[PDB]
Order: C-alpha cells, then structure tokens, then sequence
C-alpha cells in the first residue's frame, strides 16, 4: 500500500504557512485558491495539523505555476511528459509544490487536468506521502473522488490522528 | 511527478 519518504521527514510545528504565489492563464484565480484549500482540507482533516494562508514573501508550503527552469534545479519540460511536482517536508525548496504551465488544467467543466485531482496528489507529497501500490489511492504513481483507506492510513501514520 | 531537498 502507502508510502512515506526515506526517513519519514514531516511538519512538526502545529501550524504550517501555505502561499499561492503563481496562477494559471486556464483558470480564475478564486477556482485555484478555493481547490487548493479543499485539497490541504482533504488531508487535514485526519490529523492533528492547521494550515495558515498567507499571500506575500516565503512560507512553508510554496505552491504555484511556471513554464521551464524556475529556481529548483527540476526544470518543466515543455507540453507533455513531467505534469507537476513536489518536495518532501523540510526547509527551503522542502513542501513546495509546483504546476507546469504548458499543460492544460481545468475545475472540471472543460477539457484538462483535473486540478483538484492533481493538488491533492501534489500536496500529499508536500505533507510526507510518497507513492502506494494501491491503484484506488490518490497516491497511486500515474494520473469527482475522494482519498483511499489507503491514503487516510499512511498520513495517519505518519502524523497521528485527529480525532 | 515526489521529491527529496
Ligand atoms: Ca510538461
Ligand atoms: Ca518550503
Ligand atoms: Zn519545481
Ligand atoms: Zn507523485
């Protein structure tokens, strides 16, 4: 099933800062915030972890999009091929999550990606997740749902459980 | 893409 990252590095501060720094030209920048909030919600929701927006400067999670090189040394590649990626937890590049430009991404009333899909597979790498085995988990390595048992059991592993 | 760093 799950799996976590070698060493199992997490957030261990009770609050975490997350910023959306850059948008994509195929959606408004409300739809992107509002899916970004649900799918840090779909996994906070399960373990003892608080989320905090802000919107200038550098915070913990780094999310956004860009074409090409952008200040990590994992480059975008053009239309096609690598999609997104993201960083384990730890300081600097560590929890960001990043979008490539030159796909096409939709909130699901349109061709594309469907974002929150994507998010929550990105930002569960942001927490601790790596990839399952389990081909129901949104964790699962290739691309209306929900998280898998599967998915719930490892970030409760990883953090504890909420409730 | 999960990256380490
Ligand atoms: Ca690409
Ligand atoms: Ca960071
Ligand atoms: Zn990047
Ligand atoms: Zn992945």
């Amino acid at each position: 099933g799950y799996s976590l990252f070698p060493n199992s590095p997490k957030w261990t501060s009770k609050v975490v800062t997350y910023r959306i720094v850059s948008y994509t030209r195929d959606l408004p920048h409300i739809t992107v915030d509002r899916l970004v909030s649900k799918a840090l919600n779909m996994w906070g929701k399960e373990i003892p972890l608080h989320f905090r927006k802000v919107v200038w400067g550098t915070a913990d999670i780094m999310i956004g999009f860009a074409r090409g090189a952008h200040g990590d040394s994992y480059p975008f590649d053009g239309p096609g091929n690598t999609l997104a990626h993201a960083f384990a937890p730890g300081t600097g590049l560590g929890g960001d999550a990043h979008f490539d430009e030159d796909e096409r991404w939709t909130d699901g009333s349109s061709l594309g990606i469907n974002f929150l899909y994507a998010a929550t597979h990105q930002l569960g790498h942001s927490l601790g997740m790596g990839h399952s085995s389990d081909p129901n988990a949104v964790m699962y390595p290739t691309y209306n749902f929900k998280l898998s048992q599967d998915d719930i059991k490892g970030i409760q592993k990883l953090y504890g459980k909420r409730s | 893409x999960g990256l380490v760093x």
